């Protein structure tokens, strides 16, 4: 076996030991040959190549490296000869060069930030750790047990900078749930008159729940960085309740919570509005959840839902 | 004009100009006066007269065009308007000879304004 | 092998010909009836619409004048009669000459030219369509940007219009169905 | 996926574009040859040969998602396109055979994908006994549906909207002892329900299409429809991609470098003769002549390489002026419309203009003797089991698949890319992968 399929027959030896582990401590045996023998169990899961079981197409390279190396996109699924993935590029649209096919096996470490920072430059959401690269990758959707490990996946879509002094700087497209190859309350309808009235539910936090029916944004500022949601239930119950969210450790939820869908969390604080008789509930640093006529010149619209194609 | 210098965030210190640019539009369509829309008042108050959701009529102020845009366009509109009789009507019309009216009519000016275009180009 | 479109100049006094839309040359390409042929002169032949309108009818008016009263020709090269009183005899492709007893005859203006040049016509008013299938992006917003206004754009589709229903009037695009799988 | 799925029956008599006719026409003959080649490349149930075709097929538009009741788009196109080519194939049994082959296949395959709620319910639609059981009747039935045919295994069967019959036209599933019986309400797999369909649409089809053949005589009388009066399958392409003028520009000295990694074996093999030869007869230039404006040379410059190639072989060097070279320069000239103004496509290197003795112009795949042409291509260093699977399709009178799967090989990548149909796109295609 020279270096050729040596390149891969190394991993045994210096690679997962090296770059896809935390190296501050020992070298885990629970990951390297797991691994190892996990990317032939779905190879050979379908495996329509013409059999061989070193997968020569790819590799790990630390996150923020690509940036240095290959200065273009990666995204790729597992087993696509270059016909099959020729076969590919035409599901909606075929305007411009399709997604390229630098193969890797996507391996991070997941974690609610990026840097060596905890307070103002936080970002909540899910991003890798790595060896000799640290980067942001755009998640999809956020359950609540996946924080503080490493995560692969053979489905995967990346991106390069724009100018490394501007703003466009790289980042990943994550297609599907972590996939760790390591041997792995107040209801709005029940509960529609606490805060009602300021009288009884002021102070101190407590714990709520229900399904997410309208929800905005998250919006940053100097100081106070926040949303504002609003749930119920069913359709024919015009209703809504309230809740806010301003924690660092918390824009995770808007990044996890989703319409349609319900929840059930503790630890909300209350909210004092100042010079406004508005008081609902917020969240806060400590809380954890489980998913559950001329005139007609100005005029005033209407509202209605749709789901559509970035044309 | 390099373009990002010329699209920074304005502030003196570093102004662009489309900054101001715009002035005659800027002030003369919409002057300020209503306060910051917040989320207490967009997704938590309810009346809101929020911008967004008002829908109004608006007619059209102006548009820059290219300067040989202009250029070409006025000489095809007035070349084109170039009636030759009703330059001299009747009756002189018929009382020159050969050579003297063909004199006295081989000129002719013209000049046009912005308020004859829609939008009032600037 | 169509007759192209001539054009008399309402001022300048030369003469032009109107083969494709665009008048020539990729980025350079500009629409037919804008600028007078002739370098000098600057009058703009599209703000006589309605003239031009005049030259199509008054000439698509003779073409068809010659069909109708379609010449009869022969075929055996060297025979070469040419009349009009058809005979009755008939053969396999059809009548037959008096003289050269041993040979076919032939219409002159074969119906597939009249079709033809009515389609020809029709070609170079219809700009919309050559404007749609044109490639690159860049010309395609330029040129737009430039000079296709509702008015010249309207002032074709006059013209075009014209043409296209003066032929679909009735004669050729029909395949009756109902008689074709009776 | 559309409504389109759909019986044949009851001619369409609107009153149409010309235009749209001839369209269609085509648009249908594509899809037709198309289906046949990407069948006979693989195997039936690969994606490959889904994918492929779900791709083409609804880029032709006929298949798209639900709309009005027969005005839609897709389905009025599939409609009229049938009830048009049937007036194509009326004059042989090998083309009936052919065009009913084609369109069986298509329809099975078109009608594979439907939603099964959709299949039961447009099969009520299309005649009476085409109902579904109950599912309650698989747990009812289940020893008997599995203990009595061998056409399904284990307690596995999947949740099949499986179907009421009358024996009355089972009569190949029951006499086989293949299927339980209640009645002679048997009831079987989807499976059979696809080949009953299949069965009975051929043997109906067959007994429309016999008649219109038996009452031709009215196009006679016509001759706007004279290319589908009986001129389809012939020198015509899809249409001209590898036409007059096309990308390329190279200077003469490189053609030889170029021949031995770029010239289809048709090509290549001429080219070696008259490398050989220095004279070629009154036709055969007609054929290389026309190709070489493939990549487009000028004619001076074309004209000099055959004045080398010519005078070295002793050709007089005056007759060249009077002869060879003239017509050689009149190529590209006014007449020569469609006929010499066009470079040549293989189904006219195939379909007609007989090589004769020691000659070469002409289809190698066809006109060489198979062993022979065996150590011909060897020659070429190919593994020998390549060569043979090749004369394997050979022998199945199919070529372009031939020269396709010889080019895959010379080439090693796994993919086609296309469908090959003309030496210069060939041609165009092996200079883009250089
Ligand atoms: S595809 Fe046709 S023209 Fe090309 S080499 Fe094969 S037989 Fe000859
Ligand atoms: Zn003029
Ligand atoms: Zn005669």
């Amino acid at each position: 076996v020279p270096s050729s399929e040596q390149a891969w027959l190394e991993d045994a030896q210096v690679f997962i030991q090296k770059t896809l582990c935390p190296a501050v401590k020992e070298p885990n045996v629970q990951l390297t040959p797991l691994v190892i023998d996990c990317v032939k169990t779905v190879w050979l899961s379908q495996g329509r190549n013409q059999g061989s079981t070193l997968p020569l197409s790819y590799s790990f390279v630390s996150v923020q490296d690509l940036k240095t190396h290959q200065r273009l996109p990666c995204c790729s699924h597992l087993s696509w000869s270059s016909s099959a993935y020729q076969a590919w590029a035409q599901e909606a649209g075929p305007n411009g060069n399709p997604l390229p096919r630098e193969q890797l096996l996507l391996l991070g470490t997941l974690t609610d930030l990026s840097a060596d920072l905890e307070q103002e430059c936080r970002n909540g959401s899910l991003y890798v750790r790595d060896n000799t690269g640290v980067l942001s990758c755009e998640l999809i959707d956020l359950d609540l047990s996946w924080l503080g490990h490493l995560f692969l996946f053979p489905r995967w879509s990346y991106l390069p900078p724009a100018r490394w002094n501007s703003s466009g700087e790289g980042h990943l497209e994550l297609w599907d749930a972590p996939v760790p190859v390591f041997p792995l309350v107040l209801y709005p309808e029940s509960a529609s008159c606490l805060l009602r009235l300021r009288n009884k539910l002021r102070g101190v936090q407590r714990n709520l729940a229900g399904s997410l029916v309208r929800l905005s944004a998250l919006v940053k500022s100097k100081q106070k960085a926040y949303f504002i949601l609003s749930l119920g239930r069913s359709h024919p119950a015009v209703t809504h309740v309230s809740i806010i969210v301003q924690v660092p450790a918390q824009l995770v939820w808007h990044r996890a919570l989703r319409p349609g869908t319900a929840y059930v969390l503790t630890e909300l604080r209350v909210s004092k509005i100042r010079g406004q008789r508005q008081h609902v509930w917020m969240t806060s640093q400590s809380s954890r959840l489980l998913l559950l006529d001329p005139e007609s010149l100005v005029r005033y619209s209407r509202l209605l839902s749709y789901s559509g194609a970035v044309t | 004009l390099r373009h990002h210098q010329f699209l920074q965030h304005s502030s003196p210190g570093s102004p662009s100009l489309g900054l101001q640019l715009l002035a005659p539009t800027l002030d003369l369509l919409a002057p300020p006066g209503s306060p910051v829309r917040n989320a207490h008042n967009e997704i938590l108050e309810e009346p809101h007269h929020c911008p967004l959701q008002k829908y109004t009529r608006l007619q059209t102020p102006s548009s820059f065009p290219t300067l040989a845009t202009l250029k070409e366009e006025g000489q095809r509109k007035a070349w084109a308007s170039f009636d030759p009789k009703a330059l001299l009507p009747l009756p002189e019309a018929s009382y020159l000879p050969s050579c003297q009216l063909n004199r006295r009519l081989a000129w002719s000016w013209l000049c046009l304004l912005p308020s004859a275009f829609c939008p009032a180009q600037v | 092998d169509c007759e192209r479109f001539k054009c008399p100049c309402p001022t300048c006094g030369t003469e032009n010909i109107y083969d494709n839309v665009f008048d020539g040359s990729g980025t350079d390409m500009e629409p037919s009836l804008y600028r007078c042929s002739n370098i000098d002169c600057k009058a703009s032949p599209l703000t006589f619409t309605v003239q031009l309108s005049n030259k199509l009818i008054m000439d698509i008016r003779r073409f068809i004048k010659k069909y109708y009263d379609g010449w009869l020709i022969c075929e055996e090269p060297t025979c070469r009669n040419r009349t009009r009183h058809l005979p009755l005899q008939f053969s396999r492709t059809g009548p037959l000459c008096p003289a050269c007893m041993k040979a076919t005859l032939q219409p002159e203006y074969s119906d597939k030219s009249l079709y033809t040049q009515l389609c020809f016509y029709r070609y170079i008013f219809d700009a919309e369509c050559a404007l749609e299938k044109l490639t690159t992006d860049h010309e395609k917003d330029k040129l737009k940007k430039q000079f296709f206004t509702p008015k010249v754009l309207q002032d074709y589709r006059k013209l075009k219009n014209t043409a296209e229903q003066f032929l679909s009037r009735s004669g050729y695009s029909e395949v009756n169905l109902s008689k074709l799988f009776a | 996926y559309p409504h389109c799925l759909q019986f044949y029956l009851q001619p369409p008599s609107e009153n149409i574009s010309l235009i749209e006719f001839e369209n269609l026409a085509i648009d249908r003959v594509k899809l037709l040859k198309s289906v046949e080649n990407l069948g006979v490349s693989y195997v039936k149930g690969t994606e490959q040969y889904q994918s492929k075709l779900e791709s083409e097929l609804r880029k032709l538009k006929f298949s798209y998602r639900e709309n009005l009741e027969d005005e839609y788009e897709p389905r009025r196109r599939d409609h009229i396109s049938h009830f048009i080519l049937r007036l194509a194939y009326c004059q042989s049994e090998e083309l009936r055979r052919w065009f009913i082959q084609q369109e069986m296949d298509l329809l099975r395959f078109r009608f594979s994908i439907l939603p099964k709620d959709k299949i039961q319910d447009f099969l009520k639609d299309s005649q009476l006994q085409f109902e579904a059981i109950s599912d309650e009747e698989k747990t009812l039935r289940e020893q008997e549906i599995v203990a009595s045919s061998p056409s399904l295994s284990g307690l596995k069967l999947g949740f099949e909207s499986i179907y009421k019959i009358p024996f009355a036209d089972a009569l190949d599933l029951f006499r086989g002892r293949k299927v339980y019986l209640e009645d002679g309400f048997a009831y079987v797999p989807l499976k059979d329900i696809v080949a009953i369909i299949l069965n009975e649409f051929r043997a109906k089809l067959s007994k429309a299409l016999a008649l219109t053949a038996r009452s031709l005589p009215a196009v006679q009388s016509d001759e706007r429809l004279q290319p589908l009066l009986n001129h389809l399958s012939h020198s015509y392409t899809g249409q001209d991609y590898s036409t007059q003028g096309n990308v390329g520009k190279i200077s003469l000295d490189q053609i030889d470098l170029l021949s031995t990694k770029s010239f289809p074996p048709c090509m290549r093999q001429l080219h070696k003769a008259l490398r050989e030869n220095h004279h070629l007869r009154h036709g055969g230039r007609m054929q290389y002549g026309l190709f070489l404006k493939g990549i487009g040379l000028t004619l001076e410059q074309a004209l000099q390489f055959w004045k080398q190639e010519f005078i070295k072989g002793k050709m007089d060097p005056d007759k060249f002026d009077k002869g060879y070279s003239y017509n050689i320069r009149h190529s590209f000239g006014k007449e020569g419309k469609r006929t010499d103004y066009t470079p040549f496509s293989c189904l006219k290197i195939i379909l007609s203009n007989p090589p004769s003795q020691g000659d070469y112009h002409g289809c190698p795949f066809r006109h060489s003797d198979p062993e022979l042409l065996k150590q011909k291509l060897q020659s070429y260093k190919i593994s020998p089991g390549g060569i043979s699977q090749i004369l394997d399709l050979v022998k199945g009178t199919h070529y372009q698949v031939a020269c396709q799967k010889y080019f895959e090989m010379i080439h090693n990548v796994d993919d086609c890319g296309f469908s090959l149909n003309h030496p210069n796109q060939f041609f165009c295609e092996s200079q883009r992968i250089l």
